[PDB]
């Protein structure tokens, strides 16, 4: 009867067409400002001195960038990890220089992307659900903190950080196999197969509802409207499923657990996104991916080349041309 | 395939040649790796790269390192590329082993085999020895 | 290195860290003697 | 100046003002729901379902 | 008889198996 | 620059304090079984 | 004499590794078996503090 | 026949006790009487390079890939 | 008769001996940079 | 039929790529198996005896009063980053020299005396307090002294 | 079996361990249990560390974690990093490997001998887990314990032989620390500070009388919230806010112990004060600026006047401003020129560097200093091949700060999601559909159309 409760009652109202909740308290400011500027900056925001060497690069739409070449540029190595907001910057113009708004956009997403995984808990318990469905979003979420957060603060820099564009991606990637090896890291190994394994699955669980789905409709209609909302059968034969896939491969090797079939498809890339989240992390404090080379070694001592080395090869190409003119010293320590 | 003929290293100034032992090589890579390593592998110098240890740079030393004797007085007395004055203080060496205790326990059999590896690596690997990552 | 009255058990001392991963081995041997019940 | 060491950023007290101005500001509305509530009133459970 | 499709697998993997293991032993 | 900044510390506490005693307001008592 | 201590006390834990859980986990032993065990112990407890004594000694 | 039941049946120990190390052995009999080496052609460590070549052997022909191969293995 | 734990016993304490031999050889002839 | 070395015990073992030969390759024993070093005994070229190792100490000793005897003239300026600096740029290696000459059970009373004076004068400096650094630097010097006049 | 099946618990075996929530005898025995674990290791591996120990090299090119933890007590440790004895590194293995036979004993008594709840017979040590007092008085005893452990380090380092303090005078060294910091706006504007660049929330401890001082204040307010504690209990609001279920107090720990996990991490990759450099190998910062000090005093030996030396870009090539206006190295170490290691604050007035003590008084030992930290850089391989990724199999290292900090991010990571786990599970577990929906009543069967 308080304000203040008809305020929590609205808040953690089940009938609003989204939810918002206490952790939306929280999403839904950091967001909508990360959007905003997102959008704002990707238009239209001048060059950005990222490398701190005065060298200013070109990320915004009215700059002459398209959708692909097109980002927000990460801050100043001149920066490194210092905090810069908008109050510290004695002018906009200074602000947008230095890579101001990768600054705020990063920090908005990442602590508005945590509140979009409390929120997921918070709906789930308003709903009477079981909890954990935020669980399986906390591997997008830590790989995203990697690359946005933790891989910068490894270096010490924000200018290292993922820029927010197309091209400024794989130009994140490269440097990072050069620098880290991130190929012969077996976190990006898991990584890999997670989202394999992960597409593999879902193609594969995808496919043996879609074979053994009960006759309900004609040839004219959709296959989909055998299905009716809110009803309570089984809308395919898990059986025949089962019995396709214990034949396809043998039958020891197929769930006839439903319950442990989808749990199976929620561990498998999860697990491996967690791993090469903890693989980014992990080569923020530049402990890198398996190095081989020259470990294959004749009897008089020559080094006889493995894979290992024509891949450090590629390495070594990245290495000498990214940043090229940022560094002074015949060590890339950062 | 390491037979004698490539294990046949230039001794001293005056140009006597002498044979290592496998023990000589084996405990020669491994004490190399260990001290002097960490600044001088592949044969570069991390710290100033304009003196490495390829056999040119050695050849062109003021005394002249391109033999085991040479590189032996070297480990007991560094000094400057043209020998004029001493790097004792900042490089690793017997004259400072109170400074670096790494050189503490280092006999002249030791330093034969540092040596030995230091020549004997560009025999097997002529130009990756200090010829830093275009032959990596 | 040891001291020099302890030098003999210093391959002993070499499988001593690996023991607590032993130790998670031993609850799986545990669970499969009773049956994993 | 950013690179100082002052707590939470307060380099001026005007923004010392707007943090206390703000989180009593919230505290005395969630007080018009909670104030008026009895210490002694316990429960044996994991949750509690008092009252509003 | 199910005999030579598990021993398809089984007798060429502990054959090779037994020949990785001998190479973990020889040195240039 | 300092007026911003007012604006800002007064925007982030008072979200994060509809959030702290949002989360006080007897929130585990707010499930569909009882309360 | 330090080293055949110490040897004593390895192989008195491992005898006591064995054997105590063995004691414990089978469900009436421990309670007729425990003044034995609390004699290892006590021998185990004593090898300590002679090797400790011997190890003080020595330096 | 199931398959857990088969593995722990003292008739298959007695069987698999004298195959299993029978075939390890023979896969290690393999590589150390140098047999490997001599059936695909791998080089021992001895002779990635001879005498003769201190370079690396390629192929640079197709239709005498046979015999240019035997000359760059015949030392 | 033998129980099925005893043979993932020694069945598993054989992969771990036999990758222990692999990771070992890594450290020594072939492929060890020595 | 290739080289051989199961670890030490069955083949080769004194080969140039064998891991697990911990001394069975060389002949001189080494400090541990898990080193590539020979002890700390004779045959080593570092003699700690010698006149060089000595003379770099006492040359340390006596820098070190050259340099903590400039310690007031940045007191009666107010130049307290300059006392800081002066006690670690050069005086950094005073504690490695000093040690390594106090031998005798007084020689290390009496060092641990001109520590102490030593980092009361470095806190007085933090401090900004001026006439406590030369309270102190005094009784640095006066403790450095005492310290040289037994050898 | 009773208790130790699915079919009394309703857990299965590999969700075993929670079988063990409401039976409080042998819940103490699976503690003391995994305290003898952990006992073990430290006992363990530092023995593994002391066997192979080598005098030439330094510790950090050992891969070493354990006995730089005691040397930066003041254990076995010289001027400059020196090693001396190993005979104290050796006797804190053996205490810690004897007295994880007592608590391995303890363990193993507790849970497969002793009574399985304690509530009936040991009503001291008994306790329902929704019992709000009992567990403040748990809470409060292990508090006054933390401040008393918190004492001993304070105890360590200003009674029993000092700590060894990198930024001596006279060179790092063990010290006695005799004014240590008591000031709360200095000591807990570490806690209010911002986590950013300049400012490093609570890694930016520089001197040794700022730990020491802090943990005469964590021994303070652990031991008056020790106190705090036992007397009282909770208040209106907190009996509101939180759950009260033993899985609930699991999960409070686990985002608690994830955070220091977090901040432990930054600990050894930043701080080179309580993880002193001539231990644990450069900082990542500290690598970078050792390399532009190295070739600065390469350069100005050759007769290059390094404050003019203009580089590619127009900045400074040797020395170059940093956006505050300090004089800093130059190159892509601009980034870390907030690094205050003690082998370049000799050469640091208040403007920065110092040009003419850069040009005039740099010491051999800080030529020497800077060469071995740009060469044992925390950058390596899994493998523990030093250097960069492109980098060729020569050098075996990899540094301690980057084996602790990735080990404890790793680590830090996944008891976040054991918070996000176990605490979702105590929440729904303590509202009842923790086993799924009810069939009979829905709660979204019960609500308005959504649209
Ligand atoms: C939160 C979860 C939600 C994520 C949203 C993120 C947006 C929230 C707002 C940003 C919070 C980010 C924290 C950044 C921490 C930081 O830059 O950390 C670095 C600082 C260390 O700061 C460094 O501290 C250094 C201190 O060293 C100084 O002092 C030393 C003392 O000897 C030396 O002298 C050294 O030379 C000298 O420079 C310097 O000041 C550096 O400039 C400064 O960067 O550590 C610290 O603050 C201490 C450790 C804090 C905990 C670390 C958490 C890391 C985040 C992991 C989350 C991944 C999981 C996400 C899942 C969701
Ligand atoms: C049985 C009891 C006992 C214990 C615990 C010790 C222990 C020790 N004695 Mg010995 N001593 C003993 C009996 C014992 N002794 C006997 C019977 C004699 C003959 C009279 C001696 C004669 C003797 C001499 C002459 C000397 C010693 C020394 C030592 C120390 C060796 C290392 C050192 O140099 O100290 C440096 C200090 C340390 C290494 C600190 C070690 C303790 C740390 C903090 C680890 C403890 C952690 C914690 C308790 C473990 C966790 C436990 C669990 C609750 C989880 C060590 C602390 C030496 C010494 O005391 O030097 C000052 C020494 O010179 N002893
Ligand atoms: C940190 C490791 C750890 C510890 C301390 C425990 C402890 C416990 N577990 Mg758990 N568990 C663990 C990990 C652990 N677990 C893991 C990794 C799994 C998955 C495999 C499980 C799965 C599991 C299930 C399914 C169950 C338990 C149960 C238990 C409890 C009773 C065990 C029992 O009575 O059976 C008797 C056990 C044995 C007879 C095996 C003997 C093993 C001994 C202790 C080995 C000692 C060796 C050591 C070297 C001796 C040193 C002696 C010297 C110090 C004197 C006990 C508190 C049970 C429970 O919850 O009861 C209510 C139960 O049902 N656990
Ligand atoms: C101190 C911290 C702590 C404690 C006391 C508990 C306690 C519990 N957990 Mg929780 N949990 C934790 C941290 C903790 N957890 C963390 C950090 C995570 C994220 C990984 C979880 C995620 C989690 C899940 C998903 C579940 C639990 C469950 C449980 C309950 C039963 C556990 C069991 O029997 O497993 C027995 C142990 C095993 C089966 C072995 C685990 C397999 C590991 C990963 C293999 C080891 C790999 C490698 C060697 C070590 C890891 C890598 C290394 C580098 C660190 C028990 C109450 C269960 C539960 O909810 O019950 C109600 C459950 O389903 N926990
Ligand atoms: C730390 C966790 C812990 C807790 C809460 C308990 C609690 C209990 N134990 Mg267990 N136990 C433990 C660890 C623990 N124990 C360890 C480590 C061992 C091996 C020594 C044992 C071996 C053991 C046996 C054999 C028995 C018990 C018994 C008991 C029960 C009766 C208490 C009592 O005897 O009177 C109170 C005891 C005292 C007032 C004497 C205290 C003396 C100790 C040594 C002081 C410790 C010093 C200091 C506080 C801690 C230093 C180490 C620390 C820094 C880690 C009680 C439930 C009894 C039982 O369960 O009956 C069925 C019983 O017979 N315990
Ligand atoms: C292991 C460490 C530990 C743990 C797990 C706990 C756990 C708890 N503490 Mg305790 N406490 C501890 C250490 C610990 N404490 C220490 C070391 C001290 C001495 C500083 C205290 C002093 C203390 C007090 C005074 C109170 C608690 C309370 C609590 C309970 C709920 C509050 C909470 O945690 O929300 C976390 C909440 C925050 C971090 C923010 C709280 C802001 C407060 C409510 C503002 C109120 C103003 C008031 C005048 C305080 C002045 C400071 C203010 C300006 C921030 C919870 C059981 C509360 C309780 O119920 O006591 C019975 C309570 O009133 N603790
Ligand atoms: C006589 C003479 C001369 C002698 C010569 C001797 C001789 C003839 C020798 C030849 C022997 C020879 C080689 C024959 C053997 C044949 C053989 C096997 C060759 C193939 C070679 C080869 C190595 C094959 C291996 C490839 C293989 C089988 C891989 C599969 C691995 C495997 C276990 C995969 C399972 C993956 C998995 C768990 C997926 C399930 C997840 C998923 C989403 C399922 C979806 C799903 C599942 C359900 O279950 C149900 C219900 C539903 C709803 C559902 O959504
Ligand atoms: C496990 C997960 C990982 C945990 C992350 C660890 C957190 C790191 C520790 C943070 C240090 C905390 C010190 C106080 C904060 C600080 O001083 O920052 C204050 C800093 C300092 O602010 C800057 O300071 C500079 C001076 O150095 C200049 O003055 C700048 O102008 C000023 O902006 O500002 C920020 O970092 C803003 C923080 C915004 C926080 C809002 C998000 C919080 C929402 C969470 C909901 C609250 C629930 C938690 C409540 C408990
Ligand atoms: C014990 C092992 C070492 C050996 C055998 C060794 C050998 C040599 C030799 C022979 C040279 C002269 C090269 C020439 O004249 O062309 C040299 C130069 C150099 N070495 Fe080493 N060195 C060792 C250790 C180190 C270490 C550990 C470092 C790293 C700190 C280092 C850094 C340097 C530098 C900077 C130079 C250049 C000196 C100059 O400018 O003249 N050395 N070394
Ligand atoms: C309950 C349970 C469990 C657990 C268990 C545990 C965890 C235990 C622990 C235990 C422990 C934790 C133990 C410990 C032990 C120890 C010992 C036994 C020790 C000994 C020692 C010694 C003998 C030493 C010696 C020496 C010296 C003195 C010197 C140097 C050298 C040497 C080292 C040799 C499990 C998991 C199974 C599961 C089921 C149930
Ligand atoms: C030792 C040392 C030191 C010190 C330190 C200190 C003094 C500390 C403190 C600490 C502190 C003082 C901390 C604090 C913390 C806090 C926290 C961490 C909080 C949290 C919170 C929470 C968790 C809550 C939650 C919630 C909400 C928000 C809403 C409602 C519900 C709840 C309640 C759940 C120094 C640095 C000087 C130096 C070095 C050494
Ligand atoms: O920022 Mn982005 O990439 Ca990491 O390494 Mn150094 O810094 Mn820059 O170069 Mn390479």
């Amino acid at each position: 009867v308080s304000l203040w409760e008809r305020f929590c009652a609205w808040i953690t109202s089940t009938e609003n067409r989204l939810y918002i909740g206490w952790f939306g308290c929280l999403m839904f400011p950091t967001l909508l400002t990360a959007t905003s500027c997102f959008i704002i900056a990707f238009i239209a925001a001048p060059p950005v001195d990222i490398d701190g060497i005065r060298e200013p690069v070109a990320g915004s739409l009215l700059y002459g960038n398209n959708i692909i070449s097109g980002a927000v540029v990460p801050s100043s190595n001149a920066i490194g990890m210092h905090f810069y907001p908008i109050w510290e910057a004695a002018s906009i113009d200074e602000w947008l220089y230095n890579g101001g708004p990768y600054q705020l956009i990063v920090l908005h997403f990442l602590l508005g992307v945590s509140a979009y995984m409390g929120r997921e808990w918070e709906l789930s318990y308003r709903l009477g659900m079981r909890p954990w469905i935020f669980v399986a979003f906390s591997a997008p979420v830590a790989a995203a903190s990697a690359v946005f957060l933790v891989y910068p603060i490894g270096q010490g820099s924000f200018s290292d950080g993922m820029p927010l564009g197309i091209s400024g991606t794989f130009n994140f990637m490269l440097v990072f196999q050069a620098e880290h090896n991130i190929l012969m890291h077996p976190f990006h190994m898991a990584g890999v197969a997670g989202v394999f394994g992960g597409s593999l699955f879902s193609a594969m669980h995808g496919s043996l509802v879609t074979s053994s789905l009960i006759r309900e409709t004609t040839e004219n209609e959709s296959t989909n409207y055998g299905y009716k909302f809110g009803q309570e059968e089984e809308t395919y034969n898990i059986v025949a499923a089962h019995g396709y896939f214990g034949r396809l491969i043998f039958q020891y090797a197929s769930f006839n657990n439903s319950r442990a079939l989808h749990f199976f498809l929620a561990l498998w890339p999860v697990v491996g996104i967690w791993i090469t989240s903890m693989g980014i992390s992990t080569m923020a404090f530049n402990l890198n991916g398996f190095n081989f080379n020259q470990s294959v070694v004749d009897s008089q001592g020559r080094v006889i080349n493995t894979w290992a080395d024509i891949l450090n090869r590629a390495n070594l190409g990245i290495e000498v041309m990214h940043e090229r003119n940022a560094h002074n010293f015949p060590l890339d320590l950062a | 395939d390491l037979d004698e003929a490539t294990r046949t290293v230039v001794v001293d100034n005056a140009g006597n040649t002498t044979v290592l032992t496998p023990e000589q090589v084996k405990r020669g890579k491994r004490l190399f790796n260990a001290t002097c390593g960490a600044c001088h592998v592949g044969g570069i110098t991390k710290t100033n790269p304009n003196v490495g240890l390829d056999p040119e740079a050695l050849s062109l030393a003021t005394p002249r390192r391109d033999n085991i004797s040479a590189l032996v007085d070297y480990i007991k007395n560094p000094t400057t590329y043209d020998g004029l004055e001493s790097i004792a203080e900042v490089h690793p060496s017997i004259k400072s082993a109170d400074i670096y205790p790494r050189m503490r326990s280092l006999t002249d059999e030791d330093l034969y085999s540092i040596a030995g590896h230091i020549m004997l690596s560009p025999k097997i690997a002529s130009e990756k020895w200090g010829g830093g990552k275009i032959y990596y | 290195r040891l001291p020099e009255a302890y030098v003999v058990f210093s391959p002993i001392v070499d499988v001593l860290p690996i023991i607590p991963v032993f130790f998670l081995l031993l609850a799986f041997v545990w669970q499969a003697a009773i049956g994993f019940r | 100046t950013e690179g100082t060491n002052e707590w939470f950023g307060v380099d001026d007290l005007r923004l010392l003002a707007v943090l206390f101005l703000g989180h009593w500001a919230i505290l005395s509305l969630w007080l018009g729901s909670y104030g008026d509530s009895n210490e002694d009133e316990d429960f044996f459970g994991e949750i509690d379902y008092s009252a509003r | 008889f199910r005999w030579l499709a598990i021993h398809g697998l089984a007798i060429p993997t502990v054959f090779f198996l037994g020949g990785i293991t001998a190479m973990q032993f020889i040195q240039r | 620059m300092l007026t911003l900044k007012i604006l800002v510390y007064t925007t982030v506490i008072f979200f994060v304090s509809l959030f702290i005693f949002g989360f006080l307001s007897s929130d585990p008592s707010r499930n569909p079984n009882r309360k | 004499m330090i080293t055949l201590l110490v040897a004593l006390l390895v192989l008195i834990s491992l005898g006591l590794v064995v054997t105590v859980p063995v004691a414990l986990a089978t469900p009436g032993e421990w309670e007729i078996a425990k003044g034995k065990f609390n004699r290892f112990f006590q021998i185990w407890v004593f090898l300590v503090i002679v090797i400790a004594a011997a190890d003080g000694i020595s330096s | 026949r199931p398959f857990s039941d088969i593995i722990t049946s003292v008739r298959y120990w007695i069987i698999h006790s004298i195959t299993i190390p029978s075939l390890f052995v023979s896969g290690w009999l393999f590589i150390s009487t140098g047999l490997a080496y001599d059936v695909f052609g791998t080089p021992r460590p001895n002779e990635y390079f001879t005498q003769d070549r201190q370079q690396v052997p390629l192929v640079n022909d197709r239709f005498s890939a046979k015999q240019e191969l035997e000359d760059l293995t015949k030392g | 008769r033998i129980p099925l734990w005893l043979v993932g016993l020694v069945g598993g304490l054989a992969v771990i001996t036999m990758l222990s031999l692999f990771f070992y050889g890594s450290y020594s002839g072939l492929g060890s940079s020595l | 039929s290739p080289r051989f070395s199961v670890f030490g015990l069955v083949g080769d073992g004194t080969s140039y790529s064998e891991g697990a030969a911990y001394g069975t390759d060389q002949a001189d024993k080494l400090y541990s198996p898990y080193s590539v070093y020979s002890p700390e005994g004779e045959k080593s070229l570092y003699k700690p005896d010698n006149a060089e190792y000595l003379a770099r100490k006492k040359a340390v000793l006596a820098e070190t009063k050259n340099r903590l005897q400039k310690i007031p003239a940045y007191v009666d300026k107010k130049e307290w980053f300059n006392v800081k600096d002066e006690l670690t740029r050069y005086m950094y290696e005073t504690r490695g020299a000093v040690r390594s000459l106090s031998s005798s059970v007084t020689q290390k009373e009496k060092a641990e005396v001109f520590f102490r004076a030593l980092e009361d004068t470095y806190g007085a400096a933090t401090l900004k307090k001026g006439d406590a650094v030369k309270a102190s630097n005094d009784k640095a010097i006066a403790a450095l002294d005492a310290f040289t006049a037994t050898l | 079996i009773a208790g130790r099946d699915i079919e009394s618990t309703g857990f299965a075996w590999w969700s075993g361990n929670a079988r063990l929530i409401n039976v409080s005898g042998k819940l103490l025995g699976a503690h003391v249990a995994h305290a003898g674990l952990m006992v073990f290791w430290a006992g363990a591996m530092v023995l593994f560390e002391v066997s192979h120990f080598v005098p030439e090299k330094p510790t950090y090119e050992q891969g070493f974690i354990l006995i730089q933890h005691l040397a930066t007590l003041g254990y076995g440790i010289g001027p400059g990093g020196e090693i001396t004895s190993t005979v104290p590194y050796f006797a804190v293995g053996v205490i810690h490997l004897i007295s994880s036979a007592i608590l391995g004993f303890g363990g193993i008594y507790h849970s497969l001998l002793g009574p399985d709840t304690l509530e009936e017979s040991f009503p001291f040590f008994g306790y329902d887990w929704r019992d709000k007092n009992k567990m403040t008085t748990i809470l409060g005893i292990h508090l006054c314990l933390l401040g008393l452990g918190s004492f001993l380090l304070v105890i360590k380092a200003m009674y029993l032989g000092g700590v060894y303090d990198t930024w001596a005078p006279g060179g790092g060294d063990v010290r006695y620390i005799t004014t240590p910091t008591l000031n709360p706006i200095v000591i807990f504007g570490y806690v209010f500070r911002s986590p950013f660049g300049g400012d490093g929330w609570v890694v930016s401890v520089n001197n040794m009388e700022d730990v020491i001082g802090g943990h005469i204040w964590v021994g303070i307010l652990c031991i008056t919230g020790g106190i705090w504690h036992i007397f009282t209990k909770p208040f209106a609001w907190a009996r509101r806010a939180f759950v009260w279920s033993g899985e609930a107090y699991l999960s409070y720990s686990l985002a608690a112990i994830s955070l220091m996990g977090f901040t432990a991490a930054l600990y050894s990759w930043y701080n080179n004060t309580a993880y002193p450099s001539e231990l644990y190998g450069p900082t990542g910062p500290e690598a970078s600026q050792a390399q532009a000090f190295t070739f600065l005093v390469r350069d100005q030996r050759l007769g290059a006047n390094v404050s003019s030396a203009q580089g590619p870009t127009g900045l400074g090539k040797y020395l170059m401003r940093s956006p505050s206006g300090e004089i800093i190295f130059g190159g892509e170490t601009m980034r870390f020129w907030d690094l205050r290691a003690p082998w370049v604050e000799p050469l640091r007035g208040p403007n920065g560097l110092d040009i003419n003590k850069i040009k005039n008084d740099i010491q051999p030992w800080q030529e020497r200093r800077a060469a071995e930290y740009m060469t044992h850089a925390p950058l390596g391989s899994l493998n523990s091949v030093g250097g960069v990724a492109t980098e060729i199999n020569s050098v075996n290292y990899v540094s301690p700060r980057s084996w602790l900090c990735c080990s404890h991010f790793f680590l830090a990571f996944f008891f976040l999601v054991g918070h996000w786990w176990h605490s979702g599970r105590a929440r729904a577990a303590a509202a009842g559909f923790e086993k799924g929906i009810n069939r009979a009543n829905e709660p979204v069967l019960s609500m308005r159309p959504i649209d």
